């Protein structure tokens, strides 16, 4: 089975409101590109949030967000947020919040009033063999179904995580950082009694966002202890040798270790891509100075 | 440490095996030498039987078979010239292709010459 | 955030040196770090809130001012011949940013030391 | 002194000029040149000799002047005065290889020429000035003129390796000069007869050809050329009259890779060879199978198999380079994935090789010195362009089933998962590749109980399970569900 | 010219200026206008690449130490009947004159 | 690995007999020059002097030199810069030296 995030896209293996963050976003995106009186936007969307207001949005803010998002440097810089995960409906969300920030307002496509979850399978896929197959992303299983019917001797598990958000935090008013808490809670995977051989597949997503996000300095807030150079190739022996030897079984079990391009099945990026480019560096270095 | 026992043409058995406690489940080689000349690489039998290799003057009298179970090879000296009298190191390469005219494997044997 | 400084140069008139204000853990997002008048009677550092990492507004220094998010401390140079580098090393960690307002306000906190 | 030149110079006296430059010349022809007294104290010598540059120089000298050039464009600090437009005009007048003084030139002996080249070389190398004002000049129209005649001129090794050589660097440097020269000019055409050429010293043609070094390094910098044009969207681009031409660049490897490079160049030759066999077109391939029967072959399926098996072995003798592996080991097993799939004699013997040396029984999938042990220990590197390429390999070597590869690797898995949706559903299918459901051996005995992720061993009897459930032990999804 | 199907001859007209040795000659083809297409070509020894109607039927020499080109096809239908020509492969010199 | 022992006296208007000594044993070196690094450039030929003939002082002032087969001689308040000898058969043996 599979265990893991939510932020890999599970399916391979097959009355709303709270997004204001990207004034957080262009805060720290190191470039100042206000339109506007800005501290008194974000700061009145700090004046009243956290609890139900007079609907998802209210007339009177809702002018001042419609007038952030009136900042088309805002949609740039929204557009560049590659590393700021919100919404990925933003652009629906706002188009539904002018309309609908006149009273008597209900928007009726994103969700039915009577949703997308990963949810649960226990399938049988009869490849020569049993092959159970599951997912636990979901907090459904706090019922009585508590690891259905002692069904352990898994025969893999599985941890996905993606490396290129350690920066942007999860829990509010710290800055734990997420791959520091993905190494948090490998320990109470590996170390516990139920999977003590088997095979602790540890998938690595997002390599390429790894490859441009390490412009971001490896040793910020994420590696305080120390830091190799800023290349992918040490950086991710560091991290891969770090995450494999925190298993308190190092020989014992067989831990196996992955690495993966997110989603480009084209055969550009095959040879194409990149291997093409060593090689012509190579070449044009094997020569020089007559 | 392989080894293996051995007028007219005449048809001869060459038995070489394993039987010198050597694992060879590679792909074996035959190995001529003569009195003043170096090695000579005659025979190439990968596992199974499937391949197979000589060179230009000893492809049709002297076929070579392999018992792949027993890791022997039997070879058949058939037609009996002048250019028998070389020693005969069996060897088996390390490698994964048929590679002919370099000694780059070890296992040479005690070597045994026909009369 | 509750924050002291230290630094300054040489007592020659010459004295070209760093300063080094040291913050908390860290300078918010809605917030950043700058300073006021830089001297003990009669505003060295103009940063801002992302960017706009301006000079100064009524001495108009060559004060190479410089902050280490990576270091929460705002290094700032009061290089160059300074004649007003004097003692009062005011440094003022904020709590909103807009255009560098170095003028006695925009600060969570004013930060108390010295200077040379 | 060599910092008095500069100064003499000024007067300008024939004799104490050309003679202190010839000294000059044979004292500090090496690399790495003056330390101190060069970027204030002969930067001045180096305007001079650019504006003495400007003015075509007297018929004498012309070797001793431009070889001051190309030793003061060996230094780094003087390439922004010698890398401006005129100065490059000058350049190539001088090497007539701008097509601005082409019916002009009475005809040069190549000395002076290639003092010239390498003067070109040497700016075109470390200026990205000379680099916008080539792609501005298009030398590459009188470069292709003097690489096409080459049949009727007698022009040696050092001229004819330079001045490829200067295509190697502009077209490593320009992109836009690169697809300019491949549409534009037909440089593959122009590059396939200059390859006839380096071919055609006839090195004992019946048995294998042996290249000697200097023609050997020509064929090198050239199939660097043709590596450096050859890649640039070409991958499903078929033409019928083009993939004859490429069919023929085919052939021609195909008699090259068997071949031995005279000194020690045999490696780096055999290196660039599949590197220019890399990316053909995949239909184009498969005439590396079309060899006929012959003495000494290994003759397999009734086929020849000579020039696969031989880059197998270049394989092998490759993959121990641990320290830059994706140059060296990806296109020759992505082109061994292609020549193995579109035939199968090719699929049915590197199956029946590499494949079916069974690992003992008990031990795990990862140990062992085999080849097959490589490459499982090789799938699991940290590079994804080698790993899916030996994935690609394994599953298109495996007969493209999925339970066939689960039978021998535990990851595939993982492997697998990915490159296809899963590989769990109707996807690389039941082999219509001949594929009958039978290899065996004595093994598989084990695989009864077949434990498949790790090798299989049985002794896995901790329980553990001392009260009820979840007591502390599985309730950690009150940490899981926001994850 | 006006063959019976099923055979022909050794065509063998020389070339105008250069010489048969490591310079690859070849053999296009070409239906009356201008559609013209190579049939075949010869590496520096004897190697031979053919289109795919051509398979079996022609034999291509290029018969070092001997003066011309031979071509030997048999067994034609009568869709083979247009012009061919002769001259290099990989450089394309000045044309022949032509085949009836 | 070669070095140097460049001190420097931290006071205007005096001398400076500073030394450049041979301790990598690596052959041609021929030739012991200066920079001067002042704190806002780059570092700056003075004692261009190579043991080649005639001396060359500073291009710009006179403060006179020798070299040890160094003394600097009349040094002025302001022209400052962090000081190193260099001898070069490679490019840069600077070694280690001060400012004042």
């Amino acid at each position: 089975l599979l265990l893991g995030a939510g932020e890999s896209g599970k399916s391979t293996i097959v009355t709303i409101q709270s997004i204001i963050a990207i004034i957080r976003a262009m805060g720290r995106l190191k470039i100042d590109f206000g339109d506007a009186a800005r501290a008194d936007d974000a700061r009145q969307l700090f004046v009243l949030a956290g609890a139900a207001e007079e609907g998802f949005m209210t007339a009177e803010l809702a002018g001042v967000i419609k007038r952030l998002w009136k900042d088309s440097g805002v949609q740039a810089c929204f557009n560049r947020s590659r590393e700021y995960q919100l919404n990925d409906s933003a652009a629906y969300y706002l188009n539904d919040l002018d309309r609908i920030a006149q009273p008597n307002y209900i928007p009726t496509q994103q969700d039915v009033l009577r949703v997308k979850t990963t949810g649960i399978v226990e399938t049988h896929f009869t490849f020569k063999d049993l092959h159970f197959k599951m997912f636990d992303v979901g907090g459904q299983r706090s019922e009585r179904k508590k690891w259905i019917h002692c069904f352990e001797g898994v025969t893999a598990i599985i941890f996905c995580v993606a490396l290129s958000d350690y920066d942007l935090v999860l829990a509010e008013d710290e800055e734990m950082n997420r791959m520091h808490e993905s190494m948090k809670l490998f320990d109470s995977i590996c170390n516990n009694k139920w999977f003590t051989d088997t095979s602790i597949i540890l998938f690595l997503n997002k390599k390429d966002l790894f490859e441009e996000k390490i412009k971001k300095s490896p040793l910020t807030i994420c590696y305080p202890e120390y830091a190799g150079s800023n290349t992918y190739e040490e950086a991710a022996a560091y991290i891969q040798c770090q995450f494999e030897d925190l298993n308190k079984r190092k020989d014992t079990k067989e831990i196996y270790t992955h690495f993966t391009c997110a989603t480009d099945t084209k055969n550009v990026q095959f040879v194409f891509d990149a291997v093409t480019d060593v090689i012509i560096k190579n070449n044009l270095k094997d020569c020089g100075l007559f | 440490q392989l080894q293996e026992s051995g007028q007219a043409g005449d048809s001869l058995r060459l038995s070489c095996a394993a039987s010198g406690l050597i694992v060879s489940n590679y792909a074996m080689g035959w190995f001529r030498q003569a009195p003043g000349k170096e090695r000579e690489f005659v025979a190439y039998i990968n596992w199974n039987g499937g391949v197979t290799y000589y060179t230009n003057s000893v492809k049709g009298r002297f076929t070579i078979s392999r018992d792949n179970a027993k890791n022997t090879v039997y070879l058949q000296m058939n037609s009996l010239k002048p250019e028998d009298t070389a020693v005969y190191y069996c060897a088996r390469t390390s490698r994964a292709s048929v590679t002919t005219r370099v000694a780059d494997f070890g296992y040479w044997g005690q070597g045994t010459q026909v009369t | 955030v509750q924050l002291q400084e230290s630094g300054g140069g040489l007592v020659q008139a010459g004295g070209s040196l760093r300063l080094s204000c040291a913050a908390s853990v860290r300078t918010s997002d809605t917030d950043g770090m700058a300073w006021f008048r830089q001297a003990p009677g009669k505003f060295v550092g103009g940063i801002r809130w992302n960017s706009a990492t301006w000079y100064a507004d009524f001495v108009k220094g060559r004060f190479t001012i410089s902050r280490d998010n990576a270091k929460n401390t705002l290094y700032l140079q009061m290089n160059s011949l300074k004649p007003e580098d004097t003692a009062l090393y005011y440094c003022a960690r904020r709590a909103y940013g807009f255009d560098t307002d170095s003028r006695e306000s925009a600060y969570s906190n004013w930060g108390q030391g010295t200077q040379v | 002194e060599p910092r008095a030149v500069a100064d003499a110079l000024e007067t300008g006296e024939e004799d104490a000029v050309t003679e202190a430059l010839r000294s000059f010349n044979r004292e500090h022809s090496q690399s790495f040149t003056f330390d101190d007294a060069q970027q204030e104290d002969r930067k001045r010598l180096a305007k001079l000799l650019v504006s003495v540059l400007e003015q075509g120089l007297s018929p004498k000298h012309r070797v001793t002047w431009l070889q001051t050039i190309r030793i003061l464009s060996r230094d780094r600090s003087c390439l922004d005065s010698f890398a401006s437009r005129q100065s490059l005009h000058a350049l190539a007048c001088y090497a007539d290889i701008a097509i601005s003084e082409e019916p002009i030139p009475q005809p040069p002996d190549m000395d002076v020429l290639l003092e010239s080249l390498k003067c070109l070389c040497n700016l075109v190398l470390s200026s990205p000035t000379a680099q916008m004002l080539a792609a501005e000049a298009r030398l590459v129209v009188r470069l292709a003129e003097r690489v096409g005649l080459y049949r009727k001129r007698s022009y040696p090794h050092e001229v004819q390796f330079f001045d490829l050589r200067l295509l190697f660097l502009l077209t490593a440097l320009r992109t836009d000069v690169r697809q300019q020269l491949f549409q534009e000019l037909h440089g593959v055409r122009l590059l396939t007869d200059a390859l006839e050429l380096t071919l055609g010293v006839a090195p004992k043609e019946n048995p294998l050809v042996i290249l000697p070094a200097q023609e050997t390094e020509r064929a090198m910098e050239i199939l660097k050329v043709l590596f450096n044009i050859t890649f640039d969207s070409v991958k499903r681009e078929v033409d019928e009259e083009d993939a004859a031409l490429y069919r023929y660049l085919g052939t021609l490897l195909r008699h090259c890779v068997m071949a031995d490079a005279a000194g020690d160049r045999t490696e780096e030759f055999h290196g660039h060879t599949v590197n220019l066999l890399g990316n053909l077109p995949l239909k184009c391939l498969d005439v590396l199978l079309a060899l006929e029967l012959h003495e000494g072959s290994l003759e397999f399926m009734g086929v020849n198999m000579d020039v696969i098996n031989a880059l197998l072995a270049f394989l092998e003798k490759r993959l121990h380079q641990t320290h830059r592996l994706k140059e060296c080991v990806a296109p020759v097993l992505s082109v061994l994935t292609e020549c193995a799939r579109m035939h199968r004699p090719a699929r049915k013997f590197l199956k029946a090789q590499v494949l079916p040396p069974l690992r003992d029984v008990r031990t795990r999938p990862e140990v062992g010195d085999l080849l097959r042990n490589k490459l499982v220990r090789l799938m699991t590197h940290l590079d994804t362009d080698v790993k899916r390429v030996a994935a690609e390999f394994l599953f298109v070597l495996c007969s493209e089933s999925v339970p066939r590869f689960i039978k021998y690797t535990g990851y595939g898995n993982a492997a697998g998962l990915l490159a296809a949706r899963g590989l769990m559903a109707g996807g690389r299918p039941e082999g219509q590749y001949s594929e009958d459901e039978d290899t065996d051996t004595e093994e598989y005995r084990e695989a009864k109980a077949s434990i498949n992720p790790v090798t299989g061993r049985v002794e896995e009897k901790p329980p553990n399970p001392m009260e009820g459930m979840t007591e502390e032990q599985k309730e950690h999804e009150a940490m899981k569900l926001v994850n | 010219g006006l063959v019976q199907p099923g055979g022909s001859l050794r065509l063998s007209c020389a070339a105008s200026g250069i010489i048969f040795r490591s310079n690859g000659m070849a053999w296009y083809r070409q239906a009356p206008g201008k559609e013209r297409e190579w049939v075949a070509s010869i590496t520096s020894f004897g190697d031979a690449i053919y289109r795919d109607s051509v398979k079996g039927r022609f034999t291509i020499s290029r018969d070092n130490a001997r003066n011309a080109v031979s071509l030997q096809t048999n067994s034609l239908k009568t869709e083979d009947t247009a012009v061919y020509y002769c001259n290099t492969y990989p450089v394309n010199s000045a044309w022949g004159q032509g085949t009836q | 690995q070669l070095q140097e022992s460049g001190g420097g006296l931290v006071q205007a208007g005096g001398s400076l007999r500073l030394s450049c000594a041979a301790s990598g044993g690596i052959v041609h070196i021929s030739s012991m020059g200066w920079f001067r690094q002042a704190p806002g450039k780059q570092r700056e030929l003075v004692a261009t002097s190579p043991s080649n003939g005639d001396i060359r002082y500073a291009d710009s002032v006179k403060g006179r030199f020798t070299l040890s087969r160094l003394q600097m001689n009349s040094l002025e308040p302001e022209d400052t810069a962090v000081y190193y000898c260099h001898s070069f058969s490679y490019n840069n043996y600077y070694g280690q030296g001060t400012q004042v």
